[PDB]
């Protein structure tokens, strides 16, 4: 119905290429890698796309006011005009904008990455309506157009493509983001989706596994 | 021509009396950031700078 | 020529404020570090010539 | 809107001690409007 804290949801940008639109979320892996890629998830039918990274998690929500007071020291619902304080799911680690010079576009790219930032300088975001349709202050119907600005920096996320592949910062325009409700707060002790967990077989010690380590076998 | 013209206001609408009043300041940078075309295409852009 | 040099008179003096502020606070060291990543220093030196 | 004011000009003074005299003159201004917001609503309802 809408969107609420403690949620778990993805992003989602739409950009032809091939002349047909192509879904494309944003992902990272976490531990190694401080930046963030893009993940085509256009051809599920054969191609399995790689969810496991793509979740992210809703952790606060507060006025610009409320937020700059914090800085000098429940369950809400999202408005326009709010902050937002992302936060991905596996690595537990907080999404934000880093300080560095990628793609050499003699300009204000500032590519996006996420270290640790709980500290409030650059880990949080504002967003706007896209359309004339929505107003401030209005309450954020479930898949809506989101376009989000760095609190710190002042830039739009911007879906910067270039001669080589497509690439995430924040320079010059806007980029329409769809949200998507991956989850909400589940019921205890039932089975959901996206869970990693044991299969075990018979009545007291028997599981299902493959074959071990350092063989040639292949694990098939 | 035109646009050395409009900025030469501004300048009088930023500092009074030796480098003061900063809210109105704050705002023109936070506004006219909004706008990239207001810088001259020869930076500020996509092709070069 | 006129153009150019006006525009950077502009945000010169839109800077966020004296060291009275900029030593003592942490709202106008966001602005500072805006306009200082629109032109950079290497460049700028040069240009004295 | 005007309750998304209040509620923002609370902030502003959340990390002081003391409402200078001037941070009440203007602030009674506001809630003295509200209060006949709250009139009215009640007189399209009254005499259900």
């Amino acid at each position: 119905q809408f969107l609420r804290t403690d949620d778990e949801v993805v992003l989602q940008c739409s950009a032809t290429v091939l002349k047909e639109q192509l879904k494309l979320c944003l992902a990272a892996e976490g531990f190694g890698n401080r930046l963030c890629f893009l993940e085509p998830t256009s051809n599920a039918q054969n191609v399995p796309p790689d969810l496991a990274i793509c979740c992210f998690t809703l952790e606060q929500s507060l006025s610009v006011r409320a937020l700059q007071e914090m800085l000098a020291n429940g369950h809400r619902t999202l408005l326009y005009g709010h902050a937002i304080l992302l936060r991905h799911a596996h690595s537990r680690m907080y999404l934000s904008c880093l300080t560095t010079s990628r793609s050499m576009t003699d300009k204000l790219a500032f590519d996006v990455g996420l270290q640790e930032d709980a500290t409030g300088e650059a880990c949080w975001w504002t967003m706007h309506p896209a359309s004339k349709q929505r107003s401030e202050g209005e309450k954020v119907r479930v898949g809506d157009d989101l376009i989000l600005v760095s609190v710190s920096s002042e830039r739009y996320l911007h879906l910067s493509t270039a001669s080589g592949e497509l690439q995430v910062d924040a320079s010059f325009m806007q980029t329409l983001w769809n949200m998507n409700p991956i989850c909400s707060c589940c019921e205890e002790g039932y089975v959901t989706g996206g869970h990693v967990l044991r299969l075990f077989h018979g009545h007291m010690d028997e599981c299902l596994t493959i074959s071990a380590a350092d063989s040639d076998d292949q694990r098939r | 021509c035109g646009g050395e013209r409009y900025l030469d206001f501004l300048r009088f609408a930023v500092f009074v009396n030796g480098e003061s009043v900063e809210e109105n300041a704050n705002v023109v940078v936070r506004l006219l950031i909004r706008k990239p075309e207001c810088f001259g295409p020869a930076l500020r852009g996509e092709g070069g700078s | 020529m006129s153009f150019y040099a006006a525009l950077i008179d502009l945000l010169g003096r839109c800077a966020p404020e004296m060291h009275l502020i900029q030593a003592g606070k942490g709202e106008a060291l966001r602005i500072r570090a805006i306009l200082r990543s629109l032109v950079p220093l290497d460049d700028l030196v040069g240009i004295i010539s | 809107r005007l309750q998304e004011s209040i509620s923002d000009f609370y902030w502003y003074y959340s990390g002081k001690d003391v409402i200078e005299e001037q941070g009440k003159r203007n602030f009674s201004k506001a809630m003295s409007v509200a209060k006949q917001v709250f009139n009215s609503l009640t007189e399209y309802i009254q005499g259900p």
